[PDB]
RNA sequence: UAACUUCGGGAUAAGGAUUGGCUCUAAGGGCUGGCAGCCGACUUAGAACUGGUGCGGACCAGGGGAAUCCGACUGUUUAAU
RNA sequence: CACGGGUGACGGGGAAUCAGGGUUCGAUUCCGGAGAGGGAGCCUGAGAAACGGCUACCACAUCCAAGGAAGGCAGCAGGCGCGCAAAUUACCCACUCCCGACCCGGGGAGGUAGUGACGAAAAAUAACAAUACAGGACUCUUUCGAGGCCCUGUAAUUGGAAUGAGUCCACUUUAAAUCCUUUAACGAGGAUCCAUUGGAGGGCAAGUCUGGUGCCAGCAGCCGCGGUAAUUCCAGCUCCAAUAGCGUAUAUUAAAGUUGCUGCAGUUAAAAAGCUCGUAGUUGGAUCUUGGGAGCGGCCGUCCCCUGCUCGGCGCCGGCCCGAAGCGUUUACUUUGAAAAAAUUAGAGUGUUCAAAGCAGGCCGCCUGGAUACCGCAGCUAGGAAUAAUGGAAUAGGACCGCGGUUCUAUUUUGUUGGUUUUCGGAACUGAGGCCAUGAUUAAGAGGGACGGCCGGGGGCAUUCGUAUUGCGCCGCUAGAGGUGAAAUUCUUGGACCGGCGCAAGACGGACCAGAGCGAAAGCAUUUGCCAAGAAUGUUUUCAUUAAUCAAGAACGAAAGUCGGAGGUUCGAAGACGAUCAGAUACCGUCGUAGUUCCGACCAUAAACGAUGCCGACUGGCGAUGCGGCGGCGUUAUUCCCAUGACCCGCCGGGCAGCUUCCGGGAAACCAAAGUCUUUGGGUUCCGGGGGGAGUAUGGUUGCAAAGCUGAAACUUAAAGGAAUUGA
RNA sequence: AAGACGGUCGAACUUGACUAUCUAGAGGAAGUAAAAGUCGUAACAAGGUUUCCGUAGGUGAACCUGCGGAAGGAUCAUUA
């Protein structure tokens, strides 16, 4: 079930036994992969430069194309964002959350969001400290927390 | 979550030999669950499987006979000695004729009677008769 | 048992420890509340002097009149009420002597239709109550 | 360093020790060209010796504790009972 | 789980109880510690903070001429005291050892006796024969009755035999004795040379026997007996149990699966925190070496191989075979080895006359024994590599393979002295290379996040509408209106109630509204707008174990209640009056305060309920309903057909429920979970241990208060209780 | 040799503080147990006002009432 919800979904990608590549897909590894490097530079985080790569262009997988997976070839060329995408969208959300609740004190659904929102935080900032992605002395305040975006 | 894949395992086909399916499907493989069939084949309590490779955790199709009692997992996987196995034997087989304790032991996975034909302890797994 | 890891033994002992204490054998044994309040300190017998002889009623289905003497512990000076057993036995106890006594069966408890006696007398002037009513030995005069 | 408490107080609560003279030691800074030179000003701590146990030697300078009644408190009042 | 406290705490080898696990005890003869009335300080000595050494002070206490002197039994006896509770002021160094200058002396160490029902072993209190009888198998016999070849038992009947309890000559024993053993002489008929202790209603073996008592005396661990026919009290007779022993009190063990690791319980019997978050703790998905051959035997069962880089020996022709030394992810686990005091326990041998014991003994000088196993955990050692941990190369700052140098530098080397550079070697630093199949497992019916279209009385803020209620103003007509079971209090010609038109105020959001929905729960229902959030579904998107449950701690938590403001229509604790009543401080009626409403702060409890922890897997159907998605005849809108809506027919995933069932379970009621449990082990949290006292006293902590959280004991009591059945 | 300055170890006494156990106490307020006490009838049936939970007020006493819950209810159901 989902960490701080009960609610217990099961719609998930399946993804097909066949890892190879498709015949009718004509685009080779190198130029797939400028394709990814140019979609990084219009702004864009890994997870939807994968979505308008297989849907317009055909891609059933980029790493079934290539050898490697999208963030995987951006911070080998040096264009992976500073922290994780998925830690980015917490520290966004909470920072949203945290302004309306400021506006309006009487909220306190929007005030038991928030812990949960800030404890999804934490329990994935010390991942990223172990497996050495973030310094280990990085820290989440909330005050500082919106000039990052 | 899912913990103890085996225990899983043994709980499912213990449930459908209980209600007289013919066939069982296992949902998680590994290792431990292959070796461990293989170790209630060669006694006659299943008859012969079929593990499905689906490119994950695959999935497995057991043949049953009529024979199986009860299989059984022990949890946590105690160290057990030689003094240990005799007293361990008593405490969860029917009787001194029948029945098998699987031990994994550093000469690989199998069960108790032999298990001491070649003078190994190990860790318990499981029964079934 | 609910917990069933290999690491879990601190656990588990200690869990032993805090529910054994609602026992509540356990619990008069191992506090120190049960052995104070106790008139024979932890013996199993007591000597006493008779300080008077006093009779209770029985409880509701009977009627009868339960034949007691109220002594005075010597090693205390606890006032504690005995019960001369046997039929006609209260007459060999007279005010002013030692007498020894003993529990009276239960280990504390109040038994059969006497209300609230714990205590029983076997020896009267160091000589046996059972020897008096057999008639096997007299009190010595 | 207590009861109690409006947690701010009670409180210098209550109760103890020390305090002289002399000779030293250590620490605490500027200016000029992790060093060197030249300048300093007052304090604090520690030690030895020493006096007929005497030292806040004059002056200055809270007796204390446990309770009751009344008024919350600071303030004012019958110049001459 | 520090620190503090308690211990009826000297530690251990061990003891009792025991199926397997455990629980309780260890002052007590062996090892180790400590101490000599309490503290402190020393002398001598190799060794002492010694006490059968000294010096002080404290307590106690002895002699005294009153000046002084002397003391330390938790050594052996013995005494007082304390108590429920424990032996002689005996003999001896003969054994075992120890001390000394020592073959010679000494030892209350130690030995030997005395007391000794702590406890353990053996074991008398009769045996036999004959008569009388009674039964049994036998025969004859219809039975009866009789024959006894055959018994079997019984009988204060008769009868001779056998012994030890005891008295006691001696020997033996012993340091001297005693005891045991041997052996003369006495020593058994009611062999009086006399067996007790508890019971006889049930549990629990065994009298409805007789006399006495009359709910008295008494018995009874529990249930209970006893009130004039007592199987239970008091007695007699008889019977039962164990037997030189049996009863009672107390501690403790098993029984107790009533402390549950093995192995309990939590819907209703005692019980799951109101709800979620959450750190310690515990527990964590799949994934990397298969297989082949040699040999023997009846496809089959056992033995073997699939890490390399200085010194010698199967040696042979610088190479090859082996032995030895050093080097090489780390553990957990498992098997082996060593090292582990005896005594005790298990156990081998041996006729202590058997046995408990003992370590002795056996054979005609000799022959032999004085074994062995176990001794957790921790530490050491050598093999195995399944399972479970753990590391490698991802800004390559990675392996290897050799070449280019720098610095320091062992040392070989120039017949013998000296100075320099080499090279040869060693160590460190630094260039250019080649080479690797060069180096990132997968993508969980685990999770997080993104994205798309929806969905919902979810949340907050503002806004809007609706009648109704109360009040007021005016108009109309009238004498009652309200209330109740019936009435009264109440309002009413000064015009109530009723009809009409308006105005104001504050509440509230009917019908639609459902075993429908959303939310963590508490909860949420007029319209519209704004702001932030969310589940499910769809996904060939992304990260790649980031997870689950969670002491301490944190956010929300109906109603009531508390504090400040604003407002106060209705209702309405308190109160007032009218009824009823035996009373009526109530139920009924009229009036009515705090409150009920809003804003900002506290409080933290509810039958906060599904009286039912969360996560995960599996095990029957059927018809529905809500959301999303997919597919299909056909109707119906837009119309102008596509496509979206509304119906209809199915499929998928979550969700609220329902019907049925010999799935299975349960004491049952009942439950598709309350199943997959004596065929007992998926992970993890909280929590119960007969009923009361009692959620009480006290202490602590939180709060303005009300109160919340944590939370005993003394004492009391054989039941309290759950589901179902038959009656009333 | 006695003796003396100083130092050190330091018994012991005096005082004070803290802490553990036990114990007296006018009066007050509970609990348990006897019992043919006085007053009522609160709960068990729709117990004669259905019962119970939380909270607040009140009353000789059991209890009553207000607000919000629960069925462990006396309704598993009430019709377009
Ligand atoms: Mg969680
Ligand atoms: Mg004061
Ligand atoms: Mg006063
Ligand atoms: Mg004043
Ligand atoms: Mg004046
Ligand atoms: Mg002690
Ligand atoms: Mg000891
Ligand atoms: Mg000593
Ligand atoms: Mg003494
Ligand atoms: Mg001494
Ligand atoms: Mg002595
Ligand atoms: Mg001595
Ligand atoms: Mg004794
Ligand atoms: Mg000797
Ligand atoms: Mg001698
Ligand atoms: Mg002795
Ligand atoms: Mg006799
Ligand atoms: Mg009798
Ligand atoms: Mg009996
Ligand atoms: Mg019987
Ligand atoms: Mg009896
Ligand atoms: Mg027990
Ligand atoms: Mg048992
Ligand atoms: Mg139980
Ligand atoms: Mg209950
Ligand atoms: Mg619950
Ligand atoms: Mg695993
Ligand atoms: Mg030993
Ligand atoms: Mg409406
Ligand atoms: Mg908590
Ligand atoms: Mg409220
Ligand atoms: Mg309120
Ligand atoms: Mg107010
Ligand atoms: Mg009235
Ligand atoms: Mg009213
Ligand atoms: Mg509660
Ligand atoms: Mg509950
Ligand atoms: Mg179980
Ligand atoms: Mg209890
Ligand atoms: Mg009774
Ligand atoms: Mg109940
Ligand atoms: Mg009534
Ligand atoms: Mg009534
Ligand atoms: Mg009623
Ligand atoms: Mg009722
Ligand atoms: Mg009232």
């Amino acid at each position: 079930g989902r960490m701080h919800a009960p609610g217990k979904g099961l719609s998930q990608s399946a993804l097909p036994y066949r890892r190879s590549v498709p015949t009718w897909l004509k685009l080779t590894s190198d130029d797939v992969k400028e394709q990814i490097y140019k979609l990084a530079k219009k702004g864009l985080t890994p997870s939807q430069i994968g979505v308008i790569l297989r849907d317009s262009h055909g891609v059933a997988q980029v790493r079934f194309v290539t050898g490697n997976k999208i963030l995987r070839i951006l911070k080998s060329k040096g264009l992976a964002p500073d922290l994780p995408e998925d830690l980015y969208h917490l520290i966004k959300k909470a920072v949203a959350v945290r302004k309306h609740l400021e506006r309006n004190r009487k909220d306190k659904d929007a005030k038991f969001r928030l812990i949960l929102i800030e404890s999804r935080i934490h329990r994935l900032a010390r991942y990223y400290k172990t497996k050495r992605v973030l310094p280990p002395n990085w820290k989440y305040e909330s005050s500082t927390a919106s000039a990052l975006v | 979550v899912r913990m103890n894949v085996l225990a899983d395992a043994l709980k499912s086909i213990n449930n459908a030999e209980k209600r007289g399916k013919r066939q069982v499907l296992i949902r998680p493989c590994s290792k431990v669950i292959v070796r461990f069939l293989t170790v209630m084949m060669k006694h006659g309590y299943i008859g012969e499987f079929e593990i499905i490779d689906d490119h994950r955790a695959g999935k497995i199709v057991v043949n049953l006979t009529g024979r199986l009692n009860k299989c059984g997992v022990i949890s946590p996987r105690f160290d057990v000695q030689l003094k240990d196995l005799e007293k361990w034997q008593n405490n969860l087989l029917p009787s001194r004729q029948f029945g098998f304790i699987v031990l994994t032991t550093s000469a690989g996975i199998m069960d108790h009677e032999e298990a001491r034909r070649k003078h190994t302890g190990g860790k318990i797994l499981g029964f079934f008769f | 048992g609910k917990c069933r890891g290999l690491r879990t033994a601190r656990k588990l002992r200690s869990h032993r420890r805090d529910q054994k204490w609602h026992d509540k054998q356990y619990k008069k044994a191992h506090l120190g509340t049960a052995l104070k309040a106790n008139p024979f300190g932890g013996a199993s017998h007591a000597k006493g002097i008779v300080l008077e002889k006093v009779g209770v009623e029985a409880k509701q289905p009977n009627s009868a009149i339960r034949k007691c003497v109220r002594v005075q512990l010597i090693k205390n000076g606890k006032k504690i009420t005995a019960f001369v057993p046997n039929d006609g036995c209260l007459n060999f106890i007279e005010e002013n002597d030692e007498v020894l006594v003993a529990g009276f069966g239960r280990k504390g408890h109040a038994v059969g239709d006497i209300p609230g006696v714990r205590f029983k007398v076997v020896k009267v002037a160091n000589v046996s109550l059972l020897a008096l009513y057999k008639g096997k030995k007299e009190r010595p005069r």
